[PDB]
Parts: C-alpha cells; sequence; structure tokens
RNA sequence: UUUGGCAUAGUUCC
DNA sequence: AACAGAAACAACGGGCGGAACTATGCCGGAC
DNA sequence: GTCCGCCCGTTGTTTCTGTT
C-alpha cells in the first residue's frame, strides 16, 4: 500500500529486508529463549552446554524450536527462477 | 551414437587427363568380436582385451561406376549392455551362464582390461 | 546536516530534473510559454546564437540540499566564465 | 524527439540551420531533401525517467498460471472481480514495491494501479 | 568568498606561526595566538581589492640562538611560481643578508622553478609549503607522536652508549611531513617520544637518510 | 573528450576470424540493406518507442561514411586473420566470413542474408531491451542455460576428426600413387588404426582429444569405474562434471 | 515434424513478413532458429502440449516454452536438456486416478507399464526452463483441497519429493532430522562402506 | 588523473569553439560617464565590465517603482538609491547584478501581496 | 640386495 | 623555436596451502 | 643405419606545459 517509509541512508527494499530480518531474529530468539528455560535439571544437553563441554544455547534452540532463517552471500534466500524461489510458490512472494 | 551420429558424420564428409572419385555410402556394424570369434566381456576383463566392435562402410570407385562392399575401416568400442553388446535383452539366468551379474548396471567401457567411465 | 552537506559530492545531474535544447530565434516570442514574463523583463533591458538550452531543477533535490539558484548561476559563471549568458527564474 | 526519414534516400533527417529566415530545417546527408519540422526542439533528456509501466504493461499476462489473484479489487471497466497483480517487475528502478493490477475478463485488459 | 579567504589566509599564517616557534624561532605569545577578528582589524578583513593582498604578510624572525641567523616566510601571489619569481626572492634575501627562507604557494612550482630552489642549496635554503598543506598542523593529530631534533653531540653520545652505526638506526625520509615540518637534512637524528600500552613511555629514534 | 561525451553509448560486434570490432551499421550494410529505414525495421520493431530510437542514434551516426555494400565489405575484410595485398580478394574473404562464421545455425546457403539480417537485429533488439532495463540480464548458473555431453556427443565429436584424418591420409595416399599414373587401390589406402587407436587412447587416458596435442586436451572423462561398493558404482554411473577451473 | 506442424497452423514466415505485422505477434523459435511469427500464441500452446501428450507427432522429449510478458515461443529438439516427469493436474484435479493404479499394481501379467501410463497423458516430462511458467503441488490430497487460497490454478503436481536426492542420498534415513554438511559427509562416506 | 586530463581536453575543446565565436575586433562599448543629474551613488565607477550608467538607471527606476507600489499598498528615492547600491556593491558581474536587482524587485512584490512594508 | 621417470584421476585430514 | 621535466594511459610479467594415500597410461615414426 | 581467472608492480609511448 506504498505506506512503508524509507529510513534515511537506507533504500526502500533495504528498509523493507531490514524489519522482515529484523522481526525474524526477533521470533527466532524468543523461541530460543522459551526453550532454554523450560529445560530440566537432569537435561543431557544442558550438562553439555553449562560446563561448557560442547555445544551451544543457539544449538539447543535448533533443536528444539526452530532451525531458523538461511542466508545466501548474507541475504535472504535470492530469486532463482524467474521472479520466485522455487517452482511451488507464485511470483513475487516475500512470506517467511 | 550409433545409429545416427556415425552415420551423419560418414555423409557429411565431403567426396574426395583421368580423373578418380570416391563416395562413403553406408555403414555397418557387427557385434564384437575377437581376431587372433565373439568375445565376451568376462573375456575381456580377464585377458585384458579391448571389447570393440568393426565398422564397415560401403565406398563407391569412378575414373572419368565400381562399388566396394564392406570396407573395414576400424574397431569401435563398445558400451556394456547397450544394444550392440552381447548381453542385451539377454535374461538373468544367461546373465549367469556368462558369469556376468544380473545386478550389473552396465554402461561402461572395456579398454586395456580397465573398465572406462564418461562423465558428463 | 550542514556539514554532511558541506562534505558529500553533488553535480547538477543529482538535483536537476530534465533538460532540453530548443531552436528559439525569438527573445520575445518563446516558444516554451512559461519562461515569457521574466525572459522578456530580462530583454527589455540590454550578438547572440538562436539555440537554447533549457533545464529544469527537481524542487526536492533543490531544497534537500539547501541550495540556492543563484549559488547555481554564481557556480556556472564561475565555472564557464561569462562567454554562456545565464536567466534563471525563482522558487 | 523522434527520428524523421527522408523520402528519397530513405536515411535520418539530421537538423539543419537556415541562416536566412530564421527557421529549423530537417536535411539529410545523401540528397538535398529539406523538410519543416513541428517540434521545434532538437534533444529532450529526462534523467528522472519514472515511467509508469502501465504502458509497458500486456494485457495477455493475465493468462500466466504463476501469478497471484484477488478477489477484492473489481475491475473498474467491467467490474470482473478475479484481477492478477504482481510488482514492478522493472529493472533499474532504485525503489519501487507497488502493485500492478491487470483484469483478467478476456478482452478486458484493464491494467490499472491503486 | 572574501569571508573563506581572510580565513584561509589567517590559517595559513597561524600553522607558519606554529611552525617558526617549533623550528626554535622568536615568536611571541601575542603573535602565535590571534583571533579572527583580530586578524581582520590588523591586516585588512576584505582580501579582494582590500589590504591583505599576499604581501606585507611575509614574517622576518631571529632564531633564538642567534639574531644573525634568519628566515623568511613569503607568499607568492601567483598561483605557478616561477623562475623569475625564484630570482627576485634569491635577490631580495641577498640583499638582506638572509640564508633561509619559506615559500607557501598557491596551487603549485615549476619543476624547472624547483630544480631551481635545489641547485642553490649550500648558498640559500627556501622550501616550498602548499597553500592545502598548512590549513592544518600535523603535528597535532593524535597519530602524530611527538618529534625532536637532536643535535650532533646528542647524536655522537647516543651512539657511543649503544654502539651503533648510523647505518644501524631506523630511518625517516627527507620528504616526510613532519620531517618537511621541522627542516631537517639527511643526515640528522630526530627523536620519537612516544606513549606505551606495556610500558608507559617509548623512546625511539629515526635517521633521515 | 567532447565528441566521445556527445556520442555517449556505441554498438559493435566482434565477428569470428577478424582482428578487431566493427560497428553494426557497418555489417548490416555488408548484408545488403542500405536504408536506414529498413535497418531501423531489422531492429526496431514498434517506432513508437522514443527511447529505443535515441538509444539507436549514436549507431546510426557511424554510417555517415559508409553507404555501400562493396566499401561495407571492403572495411570488414580489412581485418582478416592475413591481410590481403589486393582488394577483391579481401571483400571475398568478408563475404564468406559473413556466409559461413556469422551466425552458422540461421543458414548457410547463398540466400541466408534475409534471415541472418532479423536474427542479428533480434540480437541488438536484446542488447537494447537490457540496456533500458527492461529484461533481466541472465545468469550462467541458471540450469536452464546449460546442456550435457554425455557419451554420444562426446564420442560422435572424438570421431569426426579421426574420420577426417582418415579422409586427409587416404587422399594424399592417393594423390602420391596417382601421380605416377600406374593404378590405384582401396584397401592399401585406409589405415584402420588411425580410428581404433585413437578411440582406444582417448578412452583408455581420458585426455579428450588427440594425442599430439593433449596440452589443450580437457582431461576428466573416461575415468575408471569404482567398484568398491555397489552405491559408488551406482554413484559413479551417474556423475556430473563443470569444468570451471 | 514440429517444423511441418507450424507450417500447417497458419505460422507466418519472416521472408513472407511485412516489418509492421511484428509488434504483436510472438516469435517463435525452434532449437535457437527464429522460424516466423504467430498471432495466437494461447492456441498454438494448447494444440502443441495436446499433441505432446497423445505422442503423436511431437516426441514426449520436446519442451515447450512460452514467454508470456516477452511474447515468444521457444520449442527445443535439443539433445543434453535435462529434465523429470511430474503429474499433470487439469483443473484441480489430478488426471491419474484409480484406474490407472489398479492397472499398474497388476503390471505383471498385463503389459501396462509407464509407457502405458505416459501415452495417456497422465504424467510429463519438464526440463528446468520450462519449469518457470509452472505452478507445481508438492502433494496432492494436501495442496489440491480447499483451503485458504493461495494458489488455485495449479498446473503440475511433484509424484514423491523425496526424489530430489540422489543415489548415495537416498540411503540416509531421516535426512530432514539432521544437518546438510551431516548429510553430505554421509554422502561422501557411503562410496567407501565394505560390503 | 583522468578527471584533470578530461577537463583539460574540454576546456581546450571549449576555447577551441569561443575562438572560433570571436570575431577580430571585439568593440569595447564605450563608458558614457554619468548625467549631471544621475541620482546613482558611484555612478562613474566602471569596477563591473560592461555595466552602463543607463543600465543602473534602469535597474534603479524598478526599485522605485516596486516600492512605489509598496507603499500604496502600505500607506522612496533614498530607499532605492541604497538597495541598488548595496547590489552594485556585492556584485562582481553584470549578469548577476541583474538578476539580485531583479531578486529584490520580487521580494518587494511579495511584501506587497502579503501587505507588508518591504 | 638391489632401486625407472612424467602425466592424469580419485580419496583422507585440517 | 628547441629543449627539458613531469604525468596519463597502455602493455607486460609474476604471483597465487599444507600434509598424506591409492590407481592407470605412457616413454617416436618409416624405410 | 639415415631423415623427419584476477591484482598490481615495471617500462614504453605519448602528451602537456615551463625556460631561454
Ligand atoms: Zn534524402
Ligand atoms: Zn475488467
Amino acid at each position: 500500500n506504498n505506506e512503508l517509509e524509507p529510513t534515511p541512508g537506507n533504500t526502500l527494499r533495504q528498509t523493507f529486508e531490514n524489519q522482515v530480518n529484523r522481526i525474524l531474529n526477533d521470533a527466532r530468539d524468543k523461541t530460543g529463549s522459551s526453550a532454554q528455560k523450560s529445560l530440566s535439571e537432569y537435561n543431557n544437553f544442558k550438562s553439555m552446554v553449562v560446563s561448557g563441554a560442547k555445544g551451544s544455547k543457539i544449538n539447543i534452540s535448533q533443536v528444539i524450536a526452530v532451525v531458523g532463517q538461511q542466508n545466501v552471500e548474507g541475504k535472504r534466500i535470492p530469486f532463482g527462477f524467474k521472479h520466485r524461489t522455487l517452482p511451488h510458490f507464485i511470483k513475487d512472494d516475500y512470506g517467511p | 551414437f550409433i545409429q545416427m551420429s556415425v552415420q551423419r558424420i560418414v555423409e557429411d564428409a565431403p567426396p574426395i587427363p583421368p580423373r578418380y572419385l570416391l563416395k562413403f555410402e553406408q555403414i555397418y556394424l557387427s557385434k564384437p568380436t575377437h581376431w587372433e570369434s565373439p568375445m565376451m566381456p568376462n573375456e575381456a576383463r580377464l585377458r585384458n582385451l579391448t571389447y570393440s566392435a568393426p565398422l564397415y562402410v560401403d565406398i563407391t570407385k569412378t575414373v572419368i561406376q565400381t562399388q566396394h562392399q564392406k570396407t573395414f575401416i576400424g574397431k569401435i568400442p563398445i558400451m556394456l549392455r547397450s544394444t550392440y553388446c552381447l548381453l542385451n535383452g539377454l535374461t538373468d539366468r544367461d546373465l549367469c551362464e556368462l558369469n556376468e551379474c544380473p545386478l550389473d548396471p552396465g554402461g561402461y567401457f572395456i579398454i586395456n582390461g580397465s573398465e572406462k567411465v564418461l562423465i558428463a | 546536516k550542514d556539514i554532511l552537506c558541506r562534505l558529500e559530492h553533488t553535480t547538477l545531474r543529482k538535483v536537476t530534473a530534465n533538460t532540453a535544447i530548443y531552436y528559439d530565434p525569438n527573445p520575445q516570442s518563446t516558444v516554451v510559454a512559461e519562461d515569457q514574463e521574466w525572459v522578456n523583463v530580462y530583454y527589455e533591458m540590454p550578438r547572440i546564437s538562436p539555440w537554447l538550452l533549457r533545464v529544469e531543477l527537481d524542487r526536492k533535490h533543490m531544497t534537500d540540499r539547501k541550495l540556492t539558484m543563484e549559488q547555481i548561476a554564481e557556480k556556472i559563471n564561475a565555472g564557464f566564465g561569462d562567454d554562456l549568458n545565464c536567466i534563471f527564474n525563482d522558487d | 524527439v523522434g527520428i524523421r526519414f527522408c523520402q528519397e534516400c530513405n536515411n535520418m533527417l539530421y537538423p539543419k540551420e537556415d541562416k536566412e529566415n530564421r527557421i529549423l530545417l530537417y536535411a539529410c546527408r545523401n540528397c538535398d531533401y529539406q523538410q519543416e519540422a513541428d517540434n521545434s526542439c532538437i534533444y529532450v533528456n529526462k534523467i528522472t525517467h519514472e515511467v509508469d509501466e502501465l504502458t509497458q504493461i500486456i494485457a495477455d499476462v493475465s493468462q500466466d498460471p504463476t501469478l497471484p489473484r484477488t478477489e477484492d479489487h473489481p475491475c473498474q471497466k467491467c467490474g470482473h472481480k478475479e484481477a492478477v497483480f504482481f510488482q514492478s517487475h522493472s529493472a533499474r528502478a532504485e525503489d519501487a514495491m507497488r502493485l500492478y493490477y491487470v483484469c483478467t475478463a478476456p478482452h478486458c485488459g484493464h491494467r490499472w494501479t491503486e | 568568498d572574501d569571508e573563506e579567504e581572510t580565513y584561509r589566509l589567517w590559517k595559513i599564517r597561524k600553522t607558519i606561526m606554529q611552525l617558526c616557534h617549533d623550528r626554535g624561532y622568536l615568536v611571541t605569545q601575542d603573535g602565535l595566538d590571534q583571533t579572527l577578528e583580530e586578524f581582520k582589524a590588523q591586516f585588512g578583513g576584505k582580501p579582494s581589492e582590500g589590504r591583505p593582498r599576499r604581501t606585507d604578510l611575509t614574517v622576518l624572525v631571529a632564531h633564538n640562538d642567534d639574531p644573525t641567523d634568519q628566515m623568511f616566510v613569503f607568499f607568492p601571489e601567483e598561483p605557478k611560481v616561477g623562475i623569475k619569481t625564484i630570482k627576485v626572492y634569491c635577490q631580495r634575501m641577498q640583499e638582506e643578508n638572509i640564508t633561509r627562507a619559506l615559500i607557501v604557494v598557491q596551487q603549485g612550482m615549476t619543476p624547472s622553478a624547483k630544480q631551481s630552489l635545489v641547485d642553490m642549496a649550500p648558498k640559500y635554503i627556501l622550501e616550498q609549503f602548499l597553500q592545502q598543506e598548512l590549513l592544518i598542523n600535523i603535528t597535532e593529530h593524535e597519530l602524530v607522536p611527538e618529534h625532536v631534533v637532536m643535535t650532533k653531540e646528542e647524536v655522537t653520545e647516543l651512539l657511543a652508549r649503544y654502539k651503533l652505526r648510523e647505518n644501524q638506526l631506523p630511518r625517516i625520509q627527507a620528504g616526510d611531513p613532519v620531517a618537511r615540518y621541522f627542516g631537517i637534512k639527511r643526515g640528522q637524528v630526530v627523536k620519537i617520544i612516544r606513549p606505551s600500552e606495556t610500558a608507559g613511555r617509548y623512546i625511539t629514534y629515526r635517521l633521515v637518510q | 573528450g567532447a565528441k566521445k561525451s556527445a556520442i555517449g553509448q556505441r554498438i559493435v560486434a566482434t565477428l569470428p576470424y577478424i582482428k578487431q570490432e566493427v560497428p553494426i551499421i557497418i555489417v548490416f550494410r555488408a548484408l545488403g540493406f542500405v536504408s536506414d529505414r529498413d535497418i531501423l525495421e531489422h531492429i526496431i520493431y514498434d517506432f513508437e518507442d522514443p527511447e529505443m530510437m535515441e538509444m539507436v542514434k549514436p549507431s546510426l551516426d557511424e554510417a555517415f561514411v559508409i553507404q555501400e555494400q562493396n566499401v561495407a565489405l571492403n572495411f570488414i575484410g580489412s581485418r582478416g586473420a592475413k591481410p590481403g595485398v589486393t582488394k577483391e580478394k579481401r571483400i571475398k574473404y568478408a563475404k564468406e566470413v559473413l556466409q559461413k562464421e556469422m551466425l552458422p545455425h540461421v543458414g548457410v546457403s547463398d540466400f541466408c542474408e534475409t534471415k541472418k539480417a532479423y536474427f542479428l537485429g533480434y540480437m541488438v533488439h536484446r542488447l537494447l531491451l537490457a540496456a533500458l532495463g527492461r529484461r533481466e540480464l541472465d545468469d550462467r548458473d541458471h540450469y536452464g542455460n546449460k546442456r550435457l555431453d554425455l557419451a554420444g556427443p562426446l564420442l560422435a565429436f572424438l570421431f569426426r576428426g579421426m574420420f577426417k584424418n582418415l579422409l586427409k591420409e587416404v587422399r594424399i595416399y592417393a594423390q602420391k600413387f596417382i601421380d605416377r599414373g600406374k593404378d590405384f587401390n582401396l584397401e592399401l589406402a585406409i589405415k584402420t588404426r588411425i580410428i581404433s587407436d585413437g578411440l582406444k587412447y582417448s578412452l583408455a587416458t581420458g585426455n579428450w582429444g588427440d594425442q599430439k596435442k593433449a596440452h589443450q586436451a580437457r582431461a576428466g572423462v573416461s575415468q575408471v569405474l569404482n567398484r568398491l561398493t555397489f552405491a559408488s558404482t551406482l554413484s559413479h554411473l551417474r556423475r556430473l562434471n563443470s569444468p570451471i577451473g | 515434424p514440429i517444423l511441418e506442424f507450424l507450417e500447417e497452423w497458419s505460422m507466418e514466415n519472416l521472408e513472407e513478413i511485412s516489418p509492421a505485422a511484428i509488434a504483436d505477434a510472438t516469435k517463435i523459435f525452434v532449437n535457437g532458429c527464429w522460424v516466423g511469427i504467430h498471432k495466437d500464441p494461447e492456441q498454438l500452446m494448447n494444440t502443441l502440449r495436446k499433441l505432446r501428450r497423445q505422442m503423436d507427432i511431437i516426441v514426449s522429449e520436446v519442451s515447450m516454452i512460452r514467454d508470456i510478458r516477452e511474447r515468444e515461443i521457444r520449442i527445443y529438439t535439443d539433445a543434453g536438456r535435462i529434465c523429470r516427469p511430474l503429474l499433470i493436474v487439469e483443473k484441480q484435479k489430478l488426471l491419474l486416478k484409480k484406474r490407472h493404479i489398479d492397472q499398474l499394481k497388476e503390471r505383471e501379467y498385463n503389459n501396462y507399464s509407464w509407457q502405458d501410463l505416459v501415452a495417456s497423458g497422465v504424467v510429463e516430462y519438464i526440463d528446468t526452463l520450462e519449469e518457470e511458467t509452472v505452478m507445481l503441488a508438492m502433494t496432492p490430497d494436501d495442496l489440491q483441497e480447499k483451503e485458504v487460497a493461495y494458489c488455485s490454478t495449479y498446473t503440475h503436481c511433484e509424484i514423491h519429493p523425496s526424489m530430489i536426492l540422489g543415489v548415495c542420498a537416498s540411503i540416509i534415513p531421516f535426512p530432514d532430522h539432521n544437518q546438510s554438511p551431516r548429510n553430505t559427509y554421509q554422502s561422501a562416506m557411503g562410496k567407501q562402506a565394505m560390503g | 588523473g583522468r578527471d584533470e586530463a578530461h577537463k583539460r581536453e574540454w576546456n581546450l575543446f571549449y576555447q577551441k569553439q569561443m575562438q572560433l565565436r570571436k570575431g577580430k575586433d571585439p568593440k569595447i562599448e564605450e563608458f558614457v560617464p554619468p548625467d549631471e543629474n544621475c541620482p546613482l551613488k558611484e555612478a562613474s565607477s566602471r569596477r563591473i565590465p560592461r555595466l552602463t550608467v543607463k543600465a543602473r538607471e534602469h535597474c534603479l527606476r524598478l526599485l522605485e517603482e516596486a516600492l512605489s507600489s509598496n507603499r500604496q499598498s502600505t500607506r522612496l528615492r533614498a530607499k532605492a538609491v541604497e538597495l541598488e547600491h548595496e547590489t552594485f556593491r556585492n556584485a562582481k558581474v553584470a549578469n548577476l547584478y541583474k538578476a539580485s536587482v531583479l531578486k529584490k524587485v520580487a521580494d518587494i512584490h511579495r511584501a506587497s501581496k502579503d501587505g507588508q512594508p518591504y
């Protein structure tokens, strides 16, 4: 609806992509925090993460809650086909 | 390739006081044989041979006509299990008789015993 | 923002809107009807070539950099000397 | 603006100056064919060039199966409900996400942008 | 504009005053510290068709150890200084019995003039400084540690103490910005005093060569 | 400079077997089209496109000199692989190149100019569309813009050269045996070793080409079959390769 | 045969065309060679696809692409194009039916096979640059059904989405619960196991 | 270095084209001195090339007519002469002098439209 | 108790 | 007018990870 | 037993001003 206003120093595409990536990162981090704080005192992932042996809270988050966004060359997945990522999507689809 | 491309390559080749002219007409391919006699792929593997078939051609000689049939111009390697191999269409019992694995997929050449695979 | 303006390169293309080359030998009867009044005012109180170089400056970019048409005119005079003529409208 | 061609040699007509009648003449370099033009403007250069694609959008895009469709935007002319839509589909556009619409009713081909 | 030209002249004068103070010459505090309005009042606030015309701003000052050894700071009025201008300046130096002089240039000097400056080196010493190179004092930049020019006595003592031949010191080019600022010839040794992260201070030495 | 700054962009074509670049209008005239109206009919399909017309105008401003097919052919042929000492031979070489090596897929017969002009106009039109930002530039990594050379194409390309060499050898033998005028034989004139050894060597070593020129020959075709496991065999038999370094 | 059918189906040729009747016509390319123009691209494409599905004049291997925006029709008979089979969705229902499934599951002593499935116009071969004008559905009984409308114009359907994996990666169990480098490493190490 | 080369090439091209447009005898327009009734400050000043006394007198009349129209709206010679003299003193070239006078005239007319004394 | 080399391909580990 | 100092552009050449383990083809041709 | 794919340090070429 053209109601989005550009951020100074950024293009319209850049500001839209920044807002989308920020929302998705907030979602991934919130789900990760929920997964962390819902663990138990006998959990072996927690045993191997708290002691610093091997693993990380991001690995626990990806195992339990959400794998997260996939990026290519620092940007979201590009439009390999004509204006769409795969033949299973309509053209010009910017959903998550 | 064997059905069409070699024939097209032969045909598209330009033909080569008294005058002499030559013109190659068409080709032929027998099943693979050994010259010292069909040669089975397992024998080709064991004896370090090459699994191949001879390619003939009709050549016509004219002076300014005389026809030469089945002119031997060389041996062309044959891909296993292809239409021009000795294992094409055989059943599993025949494959076992020839000491060939019925599960072998085929699609490779036997050059001096070793098995070669072309890479796309 | 003033220093930001001072430290960033900017040619005329960054602010121009459109340009065109006309053929208008008549100082009074001008092919373009917009310039009539002020071009007549300029010519009434004084050779030249009959050709023109009319350019149009984008208002948004003109007012963003805090630029002034007098400043553009004096820059043109410095860059080309008095062998050009320049007449400019106002905002 | 546009290119105009001589009727004798069919070559491009360059502008030439008539220093007697203070008039503009279009003349070619092959023959001596002259003309008088109505544009009176040799050259035009717009650097904004924010061309509205409604001139460049074909009405035949309505047969694309890969395009999204909506029924909340009825056609202005024929009142048809279903209408395909897409984005600018233009390179060398600094910034644009505006939608464009094409009516899917055959022979209507109305192409607007709300 | 006239304001900008006055500002540039004032900044160049202030930097040259600082340069002379660093080089050991005798410049007073009031001369060192002039406000823009004071400079406008003293020597014209209007440059174009005004009293300051890149002349009468020339500075003659005597070294703190010898009033006989003095230096000039000339302001050519020509964007491209020429052979005849250099000859005029050398004539003025000869008549005033002055050995060293600085020359601030509007845009640049022709290579012929630069070579005609180099040729008379034992007779006279003249240095070229562009107008852009003096709008700032490079010494005041925080990336530049303090430099001290060392006397031949300090050099000898240092070499004897560390048992070093001058080949074995770090070097600094005679075209270096700070070297030109201090007016150092080949064979002189500068001392660098800078704070350190692991010791608290560290004194280095550089040979001009 | 002033003239380059006013011209802006010009369109040039790099024809094969020619020393350096040629402006496009020169090639179109060499095809036999003289009028700017006809050339613009071949290039700009819809004349109600002033931006395209203005874009192509500087290319036509290089036609101020050349106006005829003969001189255009001369200009094209001046830059051959070996520049001639005469002019008729140079013009014949130019015509031969424009008839044999420029766009072979359109046609090679005598009357192929009417279609070569259209295809070259299409190339120029697509270039203009790319320059105007109306179509997306292609990417080499898109897999619709790729082909795969399997055993058929590989062995056919290999066999063309060997059959050509066999023809050369039989020709040489025939000429040598016929200059005497005595007689001529066929079986003695054919060296089967050429074809047999060539195919066998190329399959045995993997250097796809003749043995004498195994320097630029692309190595890595015809590997020896993996037999460690059945999965290894299958995944070897179904394998691709990108010739990128 | 494709050129002959094009001539039979009212396709004006280049040498018989005035340069004014080309702006509103869609160019036809066959093997990258511009052969003519046409004025009814939609009906032409419908007829060509019907002929390819019947397997009458055009072999199943040939691909046909229509660039709707740029008004071009490209037909390839070339060798080396890579293609995979896809199911056909006509309106919203697969053309594959329970009768086909039963005739397939009685495959022995019935001489009904994949060729007889292809000849019925049920499945189709789609190469890479024909996939750019197609709308695919990953699963029939999940994506054809009535939902909140995402796409109601599906043109094909996937046989099974797990057929995107190669020979060595078809042995990994639960590859969708793994990490991609781990799947790659197993694809490497599957060629070194001893059996 | 490429920008400097292009700027030199442009300057040579421009100077060549302007020399082909310069006639052999550029008639130096004779400076006619002010008349005894000339109300201009520094009327005999030749500081601005090609600016005549009659041009400055015309520019002064435009300022007077504008100020007269403004005063009639809000219910003058000395002020017009000061406005002209300030504009003269600040201008370096005749075209900028004329433009700065016309700007002052436009500003006076804006004040009159707004019902404000200039 | 005596010693070939050149090239190409594949694989292992960071 | 002749000479000389300095600079813009163009062409040319060298440079590009570390180890390790298997295998296979080939080392000149006619007379 | 005889003949047959990208970067950037050097050096050149050419050009453009200054001196006498
Ligand atoms: Zn004409
Ligand atoms: Zn409608």
